[PDB]
């Protein structure tokens, strides 16, 4: 490599620097290096899962002050954090601003207290219905427009490549829930999530209804689910069907 | 004060700053308080008795000089320390740990002493001098805040590239940057920067990159030529980056035609050396041109 | 001073913001595609349901006859270029290996001149799979241009999905169902595995009320039971 | 090498005809279809037709002639060669054609072209200006010249109030004329050529930076550039234009006159264009460019 002679050069150099990495810590280290090269002090990477629908897990990892992590998770500020929630509605980056935080005043005041006074956040959705987010933050310099655009591009590239590499390394933060369905069980669930009953599936797949209900039981067992509705809903939310 | 864009005359420069000695190798004076003062840049040896004179015009007591800031180790930015520190009892020299340790390394200080002994005026009489490892030095680190005075809070910033130890000082209150040679030698006749890469180009360019990010500058003070202001000082870092890449383009093109390093070194010397004849033997200027062209040919991105 | 590519980005944005009609958006897309060196392009939206027969709508500039053929044989179901997006966010350069599973489609596309091309996927913020393809006939994708292209296509499709959502295109539109906070929270609880009685307990209402709410929800989806409702709501990002 | 600089074939499809100083470019659209670019001068016609004979078997198959702008060094062949390629459509911007319709502009061009003949050369046959086979083109127009030649027109005002450039999207090849400047053969950097408007010049370089990364960059003087030189061509030209701006502003803040820098620039640069540009016009053009820059450059504080 990442250097000077053009944007494409920095892109290819970053890729080549990240290819040999077989340890997640080094991936995050390269990311931090480039973030500081951009001009900011801290960064963060968050993953919002879709379930549980009432309290969807939002896992986080970054380089904000550890005390701020303690406070953030203690009071579960991660649930209704505007920087993360913008990604559910938009593919555009969000520059931190008082107007954006009008709904969550306590969080913004505490973050300002910890030095996170200026920053930005970019969302992108993984091909498995996950909401990944990349935030950068500094203390004293406001984001000018031209630098806003520069950031948007560089952060997009960085987060895309980061999620790619973390999927290739099977990080626990992204692993969500390791569930594999067999071809038969997956198609049975496809039919069930389309509204078919045990008998209609038995007819269509040319198998018995007892077999179909036992497949349902296995599927439930994998999802740790009490009925078919939870299995179907979580499978639809996870992109398994 | 003034309408001018470059202030290049001994005397007062701002409401707290003064330029002392020769504008070519100046020493800058900051008034931290009624009875507290600080220096910046170490200049050359042969100006010791001139600077001192100027200094005593502004300060009633030399004991009120409490700090002396040094950018790097090269002979032309530290040669006054051994001679005038004996007259400034209350002074701390502040330099980077690489620069601090250079003064301990016998060979380095010998190069310093030699090059600074070579720039005397016929029958110049050097005054007595103290040891390089006897200086009252405190090492500073990247990003440290130097609480020099109540209204003087300068940050240290690592600016490797020009040398393996170069650092610069940012007075954030006045958006003033003492940048030494990390941007280069300002061309007084054309208004553009002459790159001075004498250790590593990647680090030099990364340092200029980082200095571009600072708040818009109002005052830009390199090690040679005085003080720049206005729009000349605001985009100074970007301009130095640009001129360095321009010289890279020149070198790479000339080599694609089959030229040698020495040829372009001679050309660059012809066109530049005239400025630094007073404080730099021409042969060392040519050798520095050759060295910079070496580094550029090594680390510059090829064209294929 | 931060990359000459930034200029192209700024220019494209400036060109596409003042447009309030989709036809012009697609026209700008064609402009940039041809400026890169390709002949035709395409933009596809794969919905998540029906899971067995998922809707695949498309808009582009291929010969109309090949569109007739494509929909006639429902190539949108098992198109490898589109299905790549279900598991990866990386660009796909057209290659025999990619099409080994669906040779008929690739053979016929080659017959129509679509011999070289690429396809980039992206996920809209509403669980829809949008994809952008470019194609030409005679020149293989060289290495450096491959990456340059990839980046440009990513930027273009991001801004395209944004602007078409801002323009409320029908192809991006999904099954129109609106739920209130109470029924939405009831469905959140049901999709978490709670029974009627447990939901009634938690919300401090009666179980008859909760089953009547279930009927309310089912009526909108044209659904036969609660499982279909929960699955479609999860797939649509409503809970 | 990194620079191509010779009459004859450039690559698998194109040829440089005549003088590399005032070259004309030949596109092979197909088995039996050809096109031309740049109108050149009178003085190299006698080199044109002959060197052309080494590549084209029949002159009648030239169907298009592209003209960047109305300067004498990129337009002056219309009396010489146009009459004998009868199926040709000249394609040019409204500005350029209109300039060709005004007697004053054609007189300037004819005098400047006459200044360059040898005391031995005789003039070949000549036709009128308003009889030319002209068709107006627009910014961004798509020229389906050939099966593998789809080129776009791009308005690049600044160097002149009419300059335009041509981008081959398939080969990522850009004919830029003078909109980037005069390539310094000894240093490898760009010499700005701002002879009408600086803001338009810089905005044109901006709009050109937006093209895909270039493989081949073809200016009006010096041949063809490849590799890095072609990729950051627009960026580097922009940078050198701003560098000259700063030099001029600095020199003026010291009390120097535009003559001071004009004479110096002539001394250091004119040697390159002595073959196709009278030295006095080079000095005058340096002064014109410095005047425009001093007019439109951003001041300091
Ligand atoms: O960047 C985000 C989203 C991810 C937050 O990640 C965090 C939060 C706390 C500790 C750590 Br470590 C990471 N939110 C912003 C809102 C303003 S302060 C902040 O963290
Ligand atoms: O791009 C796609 C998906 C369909 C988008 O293209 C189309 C299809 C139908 C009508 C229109 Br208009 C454009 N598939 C690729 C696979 C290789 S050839 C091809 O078109
Ligand atoms: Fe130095
Ligand atoms: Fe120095
Ligand atoms: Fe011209
Ligand atoms: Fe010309």
């Amino acid at each position: 490599m990442r250097n000077d002679g053009g944007f494409l050069l920095w892109w290819d150099g970053l890729r080549s620097e990240m290819q040999p990495i077989h340890d997640s810590q080094g991936v995050f280290a390269v990311l931090e290096k480039e973030v500081r090269r951009l001009g900011f002090d801290y960064y963060a990477y968050g993953v919002r899962h879709t379930i549980p629908f009432t309290r969807p897990k939002t896992e986080v990892h970054g380089t904000y002050p550890k005390a701020w992590l303690e406070r953030y998770q203690m009071q579960n500020y991660g649930a209704v954090d505007p920087a993360i929630l913008n990604g559910l509605r938009s593919s555009e980056m969000v520059v931190w601003s008082d107007s954006l935080f009008d709904q969550s005043r306590m969080l913004w005041n505490e973050a300002r207290d910890w030095g996170l006074c200026v920053g930005a956040t970019l969302p992108i959705r993984a091909p498995n219905n996950l909401l990944s987010v990349l935030s950068v933050a500094r203390d004293q310099q406001n984001i000018s427009s031209f630098e806003r655009e520069e950031i948007r591009l560089r952060l997009r590239c960085m987060i895309e490549l980061l999620t790619q590499k973390l999927t290739d390394l099977e990080h626990p933060m992204l692993m969500s829930n390791p569930v594999c369905l067999s071809h038969r069980e997956r198609e049975i669930l496809q039919w069930t999530a389309d509204g078919k009953s045990s008998g209609e599936i038995a007819i269509i797949l040319s198998i018995s209804e007892s077999t179909v209900n036992f497949h349902h039981k296995n599927i439930q067992k994998k999802f740790d689910a009490p009925n078919k509705t939870l299995a179907a809903a979580y499978a639809a939310a996870l992109g398994l069907i | 004060q003034g309408h001018m864009l470059r202030l290049s005359a001994p005397g007062q420069l701002d409401d707290d700053l003064c330029l002392l000695g020769d504008v070519q190798v100046p020493v800058f004076l900051l008034r931290l308080g009624e009875a507290s003062w600080a220096l910046v840049e170490g200049g050359i040896s042969r100006d010791a008795e001139l600077v001192w004179a100027d200094l005593c015009r502004w300060v009633a007591d030399p004991s009120q000089v409490h700090y002396w800031l040094i950018t790097h180790k090269h002979y032309d930015h530290c040669g006054l320390l051994p001679y005038l520190c004996p007259r400034l009892p209350n002074v701390q020299v502040l330099a980077s740990e690489r620069t601090c340790q250079a003064w301990k390394s016998e060979s380095a200080v010998r190069v310093v002493e030699r090059l600074n002994r070579q720039l005397l005026r016929a029958e110049q009489r050097l005054p007595e001098a103290c040891a390089w490892d006897a200086l009252p030095v405190r090492a500073v680190a990247d990003g440290e805040w130097l609480e020099l005075g109540p209204r003087h809070r300068l940050q240290v910033i690592e600016a490797h590239g020009h040398s393996d130890d170069h650092v610069v000082f940012y007075d954030v209150r006045r958006r003033r940057l003492f940048c030494g040679d990390a941007l280069g030698e300002f061309d007084e006749a054309e208004g553009v920067w002459r790159p001075l890469v004498f250790d590593d180009m990647e680090a030099y360019l990364e340092s200029l990159e980082r200095l571009q990010r600072l708040p818009t500058l109002l005052q830009l003070i390199p090690g040679h030529g005085g003080l720049l202001r206005g729009r000349l000082a605001a985009d100074g870092a970007e301009s130095a980056y640009t001129e360095c890449l321009r010289l890279c383009r020149r070198l790479l093109w000339r080599q694609s035609m089959g030229e040698s390093l020495d040829e372009l070194s001679e050309e660059l010397h012809r066109a530049w050396g005239g400025q630094s004849v007073d404080f730099l033997p021409g042969e060392l200027h040519l050798g520095s041109m050759r060295r910079m062209l070496e580094i550029l040919s090594r680390q510059a991105l090829p064209l294929d």
